[PDB]
């Protein structure tokens, strides 16, 4: 109905699922790159 | 024979295998989602984490 109210109101979305940190890193969300400094404590970043 | 020098070899594998079963016990999940630090950091925000 158009007058459904609380407890009968309808849902319309395309439902999906994702399972993460169990996948290869094809396309992933970005951060700002630096250069490859050796023999210094740095931050490594690959899938979080 | 290899039967001689047995208990010094036994305490070498007791020390070495005790150190190595300490190291592979960091693969044990302990009721968490993982034993890995990085999964627990990346998958969750800090008050749930």
């Amino acid at each position: 109905q158009p007058t459904n109210g609380v407890g009968y109101q309808p849902y319309r979305v395309v439902v999906l699922s994702f399972e993460l940190l169990h996948a290869p890193a094809t396309v992933c969300g970005p951060k700002k790159s630096t250069n490859l400094v050796k023999n210094k404590c740095v931050n490594f970043n690959f899938n979080g | 024979t290899p039967s001689a020098l047995g208990k010094l070899q036994d305490v070498v594998n007791q020390n070495a295998q005790a150190l190595n079963t300490l190291v592979k016990q960091l693969s044990s999940n302990f009721g968490a989602i993982s034993s890995v630090l990085n999964d627990i950091l990346s998958r969750l925000d800090k008050p749930e984490a």
